[PDB]
This record gives C-alpha cells, structure tokens and sequence, in this order.
C-alpha cells in the first residue's frame, strides 16, 4: 500500500495557502482528486508529489493515491479543506441519477468541518424538502437521501449557515428511476382463433412507465390500430383493438409486440379461415 | 427528451382520482390564497397551460395537503409522479405573468383539474403541442 | 321514553364515518364563522354536551355540506337520523349560552367528533345522564 | 245523498259576516268540520243548520254533511274561507305521523284562496326544507310532502306572502317513523357443525334491523346461554352479534343450538345441530 505524507486524516487550510501532497511506494504511483485549477505534478519512479501555491475552494475534497501494477495493493487517501469564508461548498456533480430505494449521494463538498453542525439540505428557490425524506450528511462525501423514492427526482441545493445568513450551493439534480425489469409485459388473446368467412383480437402491453411502445402486425405488414391509453393501479396501459365485422385475406400470423428502452417483447397467435 | 409518449400519459385514471378528490371535499364558503395564471394576460390556449402546469407543482405540494396514506393523498402522490413524467414535454426559458387569487378549495380543485384535462385533449389531438416557445406570449404581461 | 337503548344507538361505525369524513378532507387554513357552545360559561361535561347537541344539528345542515350520493353525504345523512333517535335521550329546556367560532373546516369537524364520541362513552357508562335538567346551568351564562 | 244550500263549492267571507249551511236528506243528518267557535246547530227530522254571526279564520275548513241512517248514501260537503287580513292559516294539527314513503299532509288551511299564488312550506326559527323535499299545495287540504322520509321529521310552517312580508302559520311537528318489516333477520352459522371431543369450535348467533330497539340471545336446547354481545352500526343498520367460543368442546356442548331474536313486531329464532365424535 502506498503512503502519503503527511501523515494526517485530513488537513484544513485559507485560500492561498500551498498545499503539498507527496505519496511513495515501490512502483510507480499516481494521485487522483477533485478536478481543481493551480495543482503541480511531480512525478518519477516510486514517488508522486501534488502542489499548489494558491489553494482553492474548488480543491476541496478527497485526494485518493494508488500504485498501478500493484494488484490489490488497495489505496491511501487523505481530505483536503479550503476553508474559505465566502464559498463554503464545493459541488462535484449538478447531475446524480439513481434508481428507487438506493442511497443517493449529492456531492456538494464542505469547505469547513466546523459548519457540519449548521448545515441542511433543501430545494430550490427555497422551496422544503418532499415529506418523509430520510437523509443524512457527510462531511467528506455531502447529503444522502436514504432510500430515495422517484418523487424525490428534483433539484437541490446545500444550505450552510454562515453568519446569521444561509449560503447556498448551485443547484443538483437528482434522477431516480423506476426500476424497469424488462420489456413491456404483453396479453394477447385470444392464443387460438378460427372462424368462417366476426372476431376480435387484442393486443396490450402495461408497464410502470409510459415511454414504451406496442404493435399488431399481421405477418410482418404491421397494421394501423388506434391504441387506447389508460393509467390504473399505478401502472400505464395501451391496448390496440382489432375488429373484423371476416374472410380469407384477414385469416394468417398477428404478432403483438412491445418495445422500451429495455428492449423488444412479442407474443402471437394464429387465425384461421374455413 | 420530447417523446411521441406525451399522450398516453394523463390517463382517464388519473381524473379520476382528481374528481373523486373533488366530490369528498366538503362545500364550505372559506377562501384560501394561492398564486396561479392570469387568464386576461394568457388569452392563448397552448401558452397558458404551459405557464399553468409550472405553477400546479407548486399548488399540489403547499395547498392540496392530505393526511398520510389516505386515498387523497395516494392520488396527489399519483399526479405528482404524473407531472414529472409530464415534464420534458414542456420547453421553457425565463416567472412573473401571473395574479394572486383568494378562492374556494373546490374552485382550486376544478382549475387543477381543468388544466390536467385539456392538457389530456390536446397531447391527444397532437402529442408535441406544448414544445413552442412562449416567450413571446410571455411577453405582453 | 328515554330507551334502555340510548346506548347502542351511537356506534362505532358512526364514528368511523366521521373519522373518514375528517381524513378525506384537504389540509387548508381557511377559516369558515359558525355558532357552537362555549366551554368557559359551561364547563358542565354533561350540560355542555347537551347544548353542543342541538347545535350539531344546525350545523351539519349548513356547514357540512357534500355533493350527493357521496359516500361523506351519505355519512352525513346517517348521522343527522342518529341525531333525531337521540332527541328521546336528550330532555327538553325552552337559546344563547354560546359563542362565535372562527376555525378551520377540519377544527369543526374535531369539534362535531368528539360532541359524538364523549356522548357515546357517556351513554356507555350510564344511559340516563342526559335526562337532567340544565336550566339551572344554562343561568350562569 | 244529502243536499247542501248553497249549491256552491266554496264559500269566501270576511271576519264577522254571517254564514249558514243547510243540509237535507230523508231522515236525520249531520254536519262535520273544523273545531271551531260561534258555531249555532238547528237539527230536525230531515234537515240540519250551522250557522254563526261571528265568522272567524278558525271556522275555515270542509264542512261535510251525511245521512248516517243512509248506508252507502254518500256525503256532500262544501268549503269555507273567512279571509282574515291578519291571518292567513287555519291550523287543523300541529301533530302529523306517519311512515316512510307515505305521503304526509300538513293541514295548514289557507284562509283566502287568492293568497296560493305565493304560499310556502318551511321550517321553525326560519330554517329551510331539508334538500330534495318533494311537496305540493292544496288551499282545502294543505301541504303534502310526497314519500316521507325519516329525515324530514321536523317542526315545519306555513309561509304565506301578504302586503311583502311573510306571515308564519304556527308551528306542526311532522313524525316520519321507519317501517320496521317484521322481527330481526337472523343469520346463524354454521348450519352443520360435527367436532371431536378436544378440538374448537364457533357458533355466532347474529341479528339486525333498521331500529336498535330489538332482543336477540342464543339457546342451548331451551337453556339460554350467557354471552356478552358485541353491538355496532353498519350498512345503516343496527346489528347485536352473540359469538360462542369453545375452546375446549366435550360432550355436554353438543345439542340443539337456537338463535332467536325479537322486538315489538315479534320473535324469530333459527338453529343449527352440534355433534361431538
Ligand atoms: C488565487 O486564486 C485567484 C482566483 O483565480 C480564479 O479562481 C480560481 C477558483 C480558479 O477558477 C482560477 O482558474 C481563477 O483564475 C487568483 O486570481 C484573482 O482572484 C480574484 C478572486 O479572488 C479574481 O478571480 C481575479 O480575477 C478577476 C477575473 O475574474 O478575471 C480579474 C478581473 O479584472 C476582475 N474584474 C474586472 C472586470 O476587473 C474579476 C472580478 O473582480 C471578479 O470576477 C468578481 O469579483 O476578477 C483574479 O486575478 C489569485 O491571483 C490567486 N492568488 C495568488 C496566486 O496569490
Ligand atoms: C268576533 O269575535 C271576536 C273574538 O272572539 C274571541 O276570539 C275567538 C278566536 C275565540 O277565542 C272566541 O271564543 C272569543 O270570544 C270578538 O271580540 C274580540 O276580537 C278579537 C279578534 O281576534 C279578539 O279575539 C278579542 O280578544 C282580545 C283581543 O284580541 O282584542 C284578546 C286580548 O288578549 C285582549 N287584550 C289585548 C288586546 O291585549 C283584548 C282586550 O284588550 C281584553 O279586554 C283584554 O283586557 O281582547 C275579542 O274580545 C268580536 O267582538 C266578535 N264580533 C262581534 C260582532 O261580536
Ligand atoms: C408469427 O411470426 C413470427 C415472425 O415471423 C414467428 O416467429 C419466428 O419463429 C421462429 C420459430 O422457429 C423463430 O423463433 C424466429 O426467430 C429466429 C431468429 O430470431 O432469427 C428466426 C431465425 O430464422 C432462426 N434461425 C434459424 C437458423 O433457424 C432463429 C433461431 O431459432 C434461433 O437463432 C435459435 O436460437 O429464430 C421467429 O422470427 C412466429 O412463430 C409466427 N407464428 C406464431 C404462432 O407465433
Ligand atoms: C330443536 O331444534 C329444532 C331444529 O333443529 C327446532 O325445530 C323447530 O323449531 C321451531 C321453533 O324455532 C318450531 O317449534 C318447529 O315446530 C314444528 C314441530 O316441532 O313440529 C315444526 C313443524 O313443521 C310443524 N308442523 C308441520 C306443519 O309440519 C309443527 C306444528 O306446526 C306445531 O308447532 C306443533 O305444535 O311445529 C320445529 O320443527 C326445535 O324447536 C328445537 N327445540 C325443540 C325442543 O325441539
Ligand atoms: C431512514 O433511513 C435509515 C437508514 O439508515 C433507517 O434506519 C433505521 O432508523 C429507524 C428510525 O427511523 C430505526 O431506529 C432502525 O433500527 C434503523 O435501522 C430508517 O428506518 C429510515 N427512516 C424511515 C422513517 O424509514
Ligand atoms: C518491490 O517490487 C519488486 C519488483 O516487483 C520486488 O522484487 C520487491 O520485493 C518489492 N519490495 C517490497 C519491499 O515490496
Ligand atoms: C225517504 O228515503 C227513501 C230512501 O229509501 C227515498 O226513497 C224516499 O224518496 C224518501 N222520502 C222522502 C219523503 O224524503
Ligand atoms: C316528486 O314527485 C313526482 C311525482 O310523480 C315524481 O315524478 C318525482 O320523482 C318526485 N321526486 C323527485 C325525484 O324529486
């Protein structure tokens, strides 16, 4: 395992100060961090220096030094605060997307451990957090919402309590998806059908989100089928209808099939004409 | 991220569960302030709906409060899911253009589900309606 | 006569209709004017819920209206003949010896419950406490 | 069928003016109406006069004439209105009873037929009808309000409009009661029961009807058994449940379990056989 020196947890320092993170082990090394402006790279053989003579808030965050070609080797790690008085976050993602009932990490970084005790996380344009949302927060990491829920997909902010006044962070969205199993769930019936020269046949497909798509086709010529569209039980469905008030030339292979951003489903049937 | 699915998505369901909101709320003469389109400014049908489903988001969360897990709240939870999904058919740039109103709550009900419904009828009739650039209609406020 | 059966005649299903009603309702800070009996010139448990009684009636008429054949109109209607099968419970006097409330639909609906409710524990322990005369009472107001 | 002079239907006078109807048949007659004051009677052998000097509101009403020794003969009848300026309603009861889905007539005479044009019925200390009352007006006979429910059991009055303000009628107490069919419908299950000795058991004996004025209790053979019933209100019905729990059945349980209930209509009873292996 590589070593980084100093030897300290994390380190907390002004805007302007220099910083110099130097890390060793046999082979070659390599540092990786919060993309931030003014950081040098001194590098050789078994040593890997990082410096900086106007330390920012933007270089604020974990600095995390490995030693490629060594194979579970694992990693050392050190936390770097610019405590700056005016810019108390520093923000390494405006976009998260997660599915429901995961953790969802907003990465807005705390330029100053001492302000963990004021700080909380809200909406924009000032507007609460959606009921009943469990979170917690992280100094080195920022705000989790535990177990988030689709209707908590919105755009967030980091609230830090500075003299008196609420600073905020710039906004973050948060996606949370719907977890989609697979393709459009498909009922076409009836399976088996034969008539002499009415009928009728059905093709549906439901899924808890709405951008899916589903087709009859007779053979392989898809036929144009005015789709009716409902939404119950927390579920979305659209069913195309076929009417023949019959004869030879309607008889043949109707294929019912559903596409999503999953992929595509079919299911059949065949009719006969006597 | 328009989609041809912008129809399909405000279900019959979903005025459903708005109507039935409606029906069991009690008829009471008691105003209640909120911040919603002016009709006079936004004559304009496609404009003002555009304007309207923002401002619903808002009403839902602070007005249309029900106690947890109460059928009522269950279908707020519904057409507030149905409104993100809603989102991304509606293109915007930049508040303002609106009147403070002092209504009965069945009043606030009927508008809510007035704009649900003929959004509903218009996606019907052409699903990529609500992708002009009102900021033109925006601008005689 | 006042029955043997002034108890049994509220039941819990009565309460639950109630309950529903309450629960049903949207969350608003509008405040609705109505009369209703005042705890301060009756602390009585017993005469207040014999004026809160009569009250109830006038109430349910003009406040708590819903739309018909909805399951809270139906509730009401229950209710209100639950009321006249209780007048043989409550014994005859002569108004006034009230106050003005100004609260919110679900504060009144609290109020109705638990006019109801403290009548059904009441009836419960004994079934002729409201047999007695609360002129007496009715003077100190 | 007896004769009434005036040959007229009604009859309309002011306070104070003279009013005599005379009726005759073959054989004696009599004249009935409104409970009312000043009244003079002159009766003979085929013939029968009212009469007064000082007619007043409350001598407004039918006064009907029969021959009571004529079986089937019929009755002829004729109305009078005394149009007092100061009182528009001759209140014949203030007590109507009556069952649901009956019509109830609430006899308020009007006591100037030119007054319909503007007549109403409403409720004490300015209340309104209860929403969705159906009712009609007759001058002769009152309001109506058709299919009578329990609901509608208030204290109502007659509104008449005269010279802009609305002159009340006094108050009249209107009874709807409930039609209570017969004795509570009773449902008692299991139908059949067969346990060993050991093993459980559950006999519910149930019982409901529109009123709670009603009895109902469980009987092993003809020796009623002690169980504390559970009581509530659902589907606007009241109901009075006996739940029997075994827990440890035997020999001595099996037998003849009756379910009967009762109230002021009657008593009904059903039952059901325990046997134990
Ligand atoms: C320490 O860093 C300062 C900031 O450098 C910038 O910010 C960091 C976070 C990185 O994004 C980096 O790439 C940037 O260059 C050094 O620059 C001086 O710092 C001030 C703020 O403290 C300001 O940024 C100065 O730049 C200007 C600018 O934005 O170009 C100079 C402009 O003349 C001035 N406006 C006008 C029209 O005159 C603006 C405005 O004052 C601000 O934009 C609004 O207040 O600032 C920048 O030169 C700083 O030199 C360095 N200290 C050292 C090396 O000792
Ligand atoms: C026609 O009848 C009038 C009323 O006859 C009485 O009233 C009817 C309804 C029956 O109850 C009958 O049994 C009665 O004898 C004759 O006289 C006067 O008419 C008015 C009309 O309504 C009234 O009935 C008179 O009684 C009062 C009154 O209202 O004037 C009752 C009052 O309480 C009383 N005091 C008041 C007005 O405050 C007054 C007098 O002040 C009393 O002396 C009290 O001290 O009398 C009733 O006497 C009428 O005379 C007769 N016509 C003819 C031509 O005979
Ligand atoms: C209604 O129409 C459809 C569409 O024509 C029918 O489906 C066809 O059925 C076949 C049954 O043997 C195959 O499942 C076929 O799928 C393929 C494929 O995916 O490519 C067709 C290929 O020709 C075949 N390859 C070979 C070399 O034979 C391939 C193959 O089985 C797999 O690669 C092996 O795993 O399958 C499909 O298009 C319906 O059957 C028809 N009737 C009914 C009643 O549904
Ligand atoms: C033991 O349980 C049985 C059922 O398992 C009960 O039987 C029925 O109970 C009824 C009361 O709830 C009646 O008493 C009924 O009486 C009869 C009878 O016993 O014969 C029914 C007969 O159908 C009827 N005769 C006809 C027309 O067939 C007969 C008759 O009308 C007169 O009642 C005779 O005086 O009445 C009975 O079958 C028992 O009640 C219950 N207890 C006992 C002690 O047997
Ligand atoms: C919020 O997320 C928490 C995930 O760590 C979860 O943790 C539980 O907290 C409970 C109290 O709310 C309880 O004390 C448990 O033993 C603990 O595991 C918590 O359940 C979540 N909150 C809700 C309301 O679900
Ligand atoms: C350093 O790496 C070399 C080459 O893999 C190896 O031979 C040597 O033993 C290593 N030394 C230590 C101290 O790990
Ligand atoms: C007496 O009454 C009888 C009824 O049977 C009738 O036929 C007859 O004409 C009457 N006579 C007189 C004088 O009224
Ligand atoms: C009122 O009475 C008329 C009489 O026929 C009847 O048609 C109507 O249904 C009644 N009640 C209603 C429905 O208001």
């Amino acid at each position: 395992i590589p070593v980084i020196e100093p030897s300290v947890p994390e380190l907390v320092v002004k805007p302007g100060a220099t910083v110099t993170l130097r890390c060793v082990g046999n082979g070659s090394v390599e540092w990786d961090g919060p993309p931030s402006p003014h950081w040098t790279l001194y590098s050789d053989g078994s040593s890997s220096i990082l410096s900086t003579n106007n330390a920012t808030f933007q270089n604020t965050g974990t600095y995390r030094c490995t030693e490629p070609g060594d194979p579970l080797g694992g990693s050392a790690a050190i936390h770097l605060y610019v405590k700056d008085p005016a810019r108390p976050w520093n923000v390494l993602a405006q976009e998260v997307v997660v599915f429901e009932d995961q953790d969802a990490l907003l990465p807005c970084l705390l330029t100053d451990p001492v302000l963990e005790a004021g700080v909380s996380l809200v909406r924009v344009r000032g507007r609460p957090l959606m009921r009943h949302t469990n979170y917690s927060f992280s100094p080195w990491h920022g705000f989790t919402i535990h177990r988030a829920k689709f209707i908590q997909s919105q755009d967030y902010q980091c609230s830090a309590l500075m003299g008196g006044r609420k600073v905020m962070s710039i906004s973050i969205r948060l996606k949370v998806q719907k977890v989609i199993p697979g393709p459009p769930a498909l009922t076409l019936v009836p399976a088996e059908l034969v008539r002499i020269r009415a009928a009728q046949i059905v093709c549906s497909a439901s899924s808890v989100d709405v951008n899916f798509d589903v087709f009859l086709q007779h053979q392989n010529t898809k036929l144009a089928i005015p789709q009716q569209s409902d939404f119950h039980n927390n579920r979305y469905q659209k069913v195309l209808t076929l009417n023949l008030d019959v004869d030879f030339q309607h008889a043949g292979n109707y294929s019912c099939v559903a596409s999503n951003v999953q992929g595509k489903h079919s299911t059949s049937m065949f009719f006969r004409v006597v | 991220e328009v989609s041809e699915y912008c129809s399909h998505m405000i279900g019959s369901g979903h005025l459903q569960s708005l109507q039935r909101l409606i029906d069991s709320q009690m008829e009471t003469s008691c105003q209640i302030t909120f911040e919603f389109v002016d009709q006079e400014q936004l004559k304009d049908p496609v404009c003002y709906l555009k304007k309207a489903f923002l401002l619903v988001q808002d009403i839902m969360e602070d007005t249309m409060r029900f106690r947890d897990n109460t059928p009522n709240a269950i279908a707020i939870v519904q057409l507030q899911e149905l409104s993100l999904r809603l989102k991304s058919c509606f293109t915007k740039d930049y508040k303002a253009c609106v009147r403070t109103f002092y209504e009965t709550p069945l009043q606030l009900l009927e508008k809510v589900k007035n704009v649900f419904n003929e959004t509903k009828n218009l996606l019907d009739k052409d699903w990529n309606i609500f992708s002009k650039n009102c900021n033109n209609s925006f601008a005689e406020c």
